[PDB]
């Protein structure tokens, strides 16, 4: 028969007697109304992992099998909601009314189904867009310690992805519910909720939901990818998912390995990250971009999980702790941050101008150490240091106010050409916004030309307009 | 129902009851026994189910010594998790983990309200958007590191540098100006603090409301684990039933992980991490997540927490530290200077209001304060090496103002009235910011530095300087 | 082995390795004692060790995508001749950065020319 | 070291209880059984000799590991070779200070003793 009796209950695990026809990976729902995943078969007793609250379970309860593999309902109806990892609404507003369901164990897109990246993703942050560009379909790892502004970067990206067609799915694993509610309210205020889905599992939940969450998120993204919609997925943290799977594994009596995690960590992380890819023209051109998060204690990269994830990512973003504490917002290090696929997605004008800035920033970074040693310096080094200071000033973003790309290229060209030498360091911040406004009200044609052509316009009139703004600006 | 004992394994107990109809996980079982003959010993014990086994066996954990337990003795199951007595009747006394008062002043009547400890955290539906700052009435706290209500606060201060004075002042203010009551739950060393709190908070009367819960090192692992959850259930009653504008306090979080060090000994299962229980993050999260704001009532369970471990990279301090919201530090060197409270410019988060909402003036003032303090620190470094007299006039003026800024930080606490004799001052946050702004603006550069001590407002500084007969 | 690679190649390789090891210990010495307490010959050893470790970098073919440089293919004879020339200190005047990410020593000279030396 | 690894693998497959580093309990027994046959038979037996030069591999020169400790407590001396002296230009890279031999005075010709003492 299809009904069996539970004979053990503990910390989210249960064994059952009977269930002859059960399939591995099937979903089984108890008489309580909660459902579980049958991980292991045995000669006489199936081993069941319980997704929901297990306190109500007792020995002698009868467990039934649904008849299907683990499935997450999907559909356009979900957009603008907040849901559990399993597709059940956790925000009122009535049922989900989804179209269809997708299993969580889909096969990733194989070789020759993909294409090289050619479409950019605008985060709106000057530093990220300029020096470390990211393209649609490129999985970029964001590493940093706590209190470094990572979630600010993710929310700025999601907010900026307003004009561009981008179904952005946001998943938080184990995070504090108060922060989730604050982020949901913040998204509603800026009107980014109509095109985004939030799926979260908090620390209070049992481990099986915590380890199921990110797979359910990427399965949500897969449905939109197949029809050809571009998709962006952001993971609030992968390390806590690793800890949750460590809990589940060691409670199942499986020997650990290096550090304390079992050997399946690489399989677990790589299978999740591999599904994000830029499909080829033949498949339909869909693209899935992932921005995973990992927490590094004391900012050390050399560790099991950080390097394990770095081996999978197509790039890394390193957020410096003390630089963040000094007042620079956001924090990023020129030396350690690199993008492999960068340069093939970034628009032509940015490569035309921004490319010189990164080398200047890194050279200033090292010359800063030498000048810190050196009391007395020659004029050329002084000019280089002043230019570095101005570049550091320009690279400071305002929170929750992403800047369109055209303004970025204009301000960065204005900096690189060197007109800012007269303007004092403090005056530069006000100069940037005044220049933005002057371009907006008066200099429309340059912005339209950059919007359409994707190339730098005629230099003479561009410099004339910049000089006109320099005329209007008053030094402090 | 009724079930008989079959096995005993000391602290993990592992009593394998043979029963007819099993109790759910976390349920309470009570054992009553009498000395039938000379050999047998009377024992009254309570146990909490933690695991089901094959056939009818149900593993349990005992909250007290199991010496004298005999196979075959009958056991009765209550029907619900261990029921703390809570409500108006229970206010104003010190409890054990189970619910009896340790001090024999009185016994709680049977008719009182009793609620289970283990409850799911508030649903996502009932949460509220959190932007507001709780007012502490302490100038430095309201100027450098404000506290977000509903959030966990960390204070890294050694014993004997003002921890007791600081927490007494906090609970006194929160009960004087707000409707909030406090709850304290310790696990470590000796509670000499009981008499200090008795003095001041019984003069204030808040002692009648604060329902302290104590179980310390001498207790078995189970009680040392469940003490913090009893303390939290104390707050849960107020927030759910009372629903008053009581922004109550609970004064221990990490002590649950300090007990979790012994919960690793309580497990008796597969080790993980550095000997820790596998479920460290989950077990701590279950506690931490029950502290929330809500729309059911104006109750924020904001908590001030001390971390004895004080080691950064260790898995348990790191896991606890991930949940913290704001941080504060108490150092003895600042206590040497006579500036009280001995809190330094170290801060964390607290930007929900400033500059998020408007908070322009507050944020700019705080940034200037920290910048001036660090500049004064480096200038002090220079002074010892070579001498202050050689400093330029413009750089000397920075030290000149920095002295006043450093000294203004002191606050004349209300609780200190019984030792110092000062009545004590309470300051609104806006008043703190507005008054301090003039100091940075140099309105009172001419006033002597000694006036800027143990006063609430800038006008008090001016009048003290006048009283010095300028 | 000397027979497989030739005497001059083996001698150049072993002198390079010796100098790099000496610098590998000198860095610790500098960290503990400072960079001013070293002897004149020790200063010369560090001076040449820096240039030698810098010259080992090469502009690559596939890195033209990642950074936008052409790339070079360096014959063995050019490598040994350049390493011998720097080991004998014929390029004392050139700055350290001119030895960074170049194929042939003539590119080092060209880069120093671009620097304005 | 490969002999120790082979014995550890073949013991663990047999389900024999592990030890300090998953090595079985018989490691020292096995290595002493092997190394104790090396000797110098008396004149009566015939005067043969079976000298041995076993090799031991060590990661990062941590000669304090289990197997190096066992072998160094079984042997009558050691020759400590370090890559530091090897790349220092001194080859073969023998550490004179850490190398000891407990037959130092008897196994040399008289002129070798006479000069080598002062050396
Ligand atoms: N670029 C920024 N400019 C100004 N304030 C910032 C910036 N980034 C972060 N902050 C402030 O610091 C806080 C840090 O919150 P955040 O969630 O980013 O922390 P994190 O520890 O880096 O990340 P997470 O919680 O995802 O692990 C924000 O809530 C915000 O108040
Ligand atoms: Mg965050």
């Amino acid at each position: 028969s299809d009904v069996g009796t539970v004979i053990q209950v503990g910390d989210g695990i249960a064994r059952a007697h009977g269930l002859d026809n059960v399939m591995s990976g099937e979903l089984v729902e108890f008489a309580n109304g909660v459902m579980g995943m049958a991980l292991n078969l045995e000669e006489n007793n199936v081993g069941i992992v319980i997704l929901g609250p297990y306190t109500g379970i007792k020995e002698g309860d009868e467990v039934r099998r649904t008849g299907r593999i683990m499935e997450v309902p999907v559909g356009e109806a979900l957009i603008g909601r907040v849901v559990n990892p399993l597709g059940q609404p956790v925000d009122g507003l009535g049922p989900v009314e989804t179209t269809e369901t997708r299993p969580i164990e889909s096969r990733a897109p194989g070789v020759m189904d993909r294409r090289s990246v050619h479409e950019p993703l605008q985060t709106g942050i000057k530093a990220i867009d300029a020096l470390v560009p990211i393209g649609r379909g490129q999985r970029e790892l964001i590493i940093g310690d706590r209190q470094t502004g990572k979630t600010s970067v993710a929310i700025d990206t999601i907010i900026n992805q307003k004009d561009q067609n981008m179904i952005s799915i946001y998943v938080a694993i184990g995070q504090k519910e108060s922060t989730v509610r604050t982020v949901v309210e913040t998204l509603r205020k800026h009107g980014a909720l109509d095109y985004t889905i939030v799926v979260t599992a908090s620390a209070s939940q049992p481990a099986p939901l915590l380890f199921l969450a990110p797979y359910a998120g990427v399965a949500m993204g897969e449905y939109f990818m197949y029809k050809g919609k571009h998709v962006l997925v952001v993971y609030d943290d992968l390390s806590k998912q690793a800890a949750a799977y460590r809990e589940l594994s060691l409670l199942l009596r499986r020997p650990p390995g290096r550090e304390a995690y079992p050997g399946d960590i690489f399989y677990l992380h790589s299978r999740l990250l591999e599904r994000a890819a830029k499909l080829s023209d033949a498949k339909g051109g869909g693209s899935l971009t992932a921005l995973p998060f990992v927490e590094t204690q004391a900012g050390d990269i050399s560790a099991y999980i950080p390097t394990n994830v770095i081996s999978i990512t197509d790039g890394q973003i390193f957020l410096q702790s003390d630089l963040f504490f000094s007042g620079v917002r956001p924090a990023i290090n020129a030396g350690l941050s690199v993008s492999r696929v960068g340069g093939a997605a970034q628009i032509k004008a940015m490569k035309k101008v921004a490319g010189t800035l990164r080398l200047d920033l890194a050279a200033y970074r090292e010359l800063e150490a030498f000048a810190q040693f050196g009391s007395d310096l020659d004029k050329a080094t002084q000019a280089k240091l002043a230019r570095g200071a101005r570049t550091v000033e320009v690279l400071k973003q305002d929170l929750h106010q992403p800047i369109p790309v055209e303004k970025q290229v204009l301000i960065i060209y204005a900096l690189t050409r060197g007109f800012l030498d007269d303007i004092p360091v403090e005056d530069v911040r006000r100069f940037e916004k005044e220049f933005y406004l002057f371009l907006d009200q008066n200099g429309q044609h340059l912005l339209e030309h950059i919007r359409t052509t994707k190339d730098l316009p005629n230099e003479d009139d561009l410099n004339k307009a910049i000089e006109a703004f320099k005329k209007t600006f008053v030094v402090s | 129902t009724r079930g008989r004992v079959i096995q005993v394994m000391g602290p993990v107990v592992d009593v394998k009851f043979e029963n007819g109809h099993l109790p759910a996980i976390y349920n309470a079982l009570k054992i009553q026994h009498k000395a039938r003959n000379e050999n047998e010993v009377d024992i009254d014990l309570t146990l909490e189910v933690a695991l089901h086994l094959g056939d009818d066996t149900v593993r349990t954990i005992a909250m007290a010594s199991t010496d004298g337990l005999i196979r075959g003795m009958e056991v009765i199951d209550t029907g619900a998790p261990i029921s703390v007595p809570v409500g108006e009747v229970t206010l104003g006394r010190v409890f054990n983990v189970l619910g009896e008062p340790i001090d024999l002043e009185g016994d709680i009547p049977a008719d009182a309200r009793r609620d289970p400890i283990h409850r799911p955290a508030p649903k996502f539906e009932e949460l509220a958007t959190e932007v507001e700052i709780l007012e502490t009435g302490i100038k430095v706290v309201d100027l450098l590191a404000p506290y977000i209500k509903g959030g966990k606060i960390g204070l890294f201060g050694g014993a004997g540098v003002g921890k007791t004075v600081l927490i007494q002042e906090l609970i006194h203010n929160i009960a004087q100006e707000h409707g909030g009551i406090s709850v304290f739950a310790g696990v470590g060393e000796r509670t000499r603090e009981g008499n200090d709190l008795y003095h001041e908070m019984k003069d204030s009367g808040v002692i009648s409301k604060t329902a302290m819960v104590f179980g310390q090192m001498n207790e078995p692992p189970g009680a040392r684990m469940r003490v913090a959850l009893t303390g939290l259930t104390m707050a849960e009653y107020f927030r759910d039933e009372q629903g008053q504008d009581v922004l109550l306090f609970i004064d221990n979080i990490f002590r649950f992980t300090q007990a979790g060090s012994e919960v690793s000994a309580l497990l008796g299962r597969m080790p993980s991490a550095v000997g820790y229980q596998p479920t460290l993050a989950t077990e701590m999260g279950q506690l931490q997540e029950r502290i929330t704001s809500t729309a059911k009532g104006s109750i924020t369970s904001i908590q001030a927490i001390y971390v004895p471990a004080d080691d950064y990279t260790d898995p348990a301090p790191a896991t606890t530290f991930s949940h913290l919201d704001a941080t504060t530090n108490l150092e003895r060197k600042l206590a040497e200077m006579g500036i009280y409270p001995a809190v330094d410019p170290l801060a964390s988060t607290s930007r929900a209001l400033a500059p998020e909402i408007v908070g322009e003036e507050h944020y700019q003032v705080a940034r200037k304060v920290q910048q001036t303090l660090q500049r004064y620190k480096e200038l002090q470094d220079i002074i010892a090496i070579l001498g202050m007299d050689e400093l330029s006039d413009e750089d000397k003026l920075v030290v000149h103002r920095a002295r006043r800024i450093q000294f203004f930080l002191s606050q004349n606490f209300h609780v200190a009235e019984q030792f110092t004799g000062q009545p004590g001052s309470y300051v609104p946050v806006k008043e703190t910011v507005r008054g301090f702004k003039e100091i940075l603006e140099g309105k009172y550069d001419h006033l002597p530095e000694d006036a800027f001590r143990l006063v609430g407002r800038i006008e008090e500084v001016v009048e003290k300087a006048k009283a010095m007969g300028v």
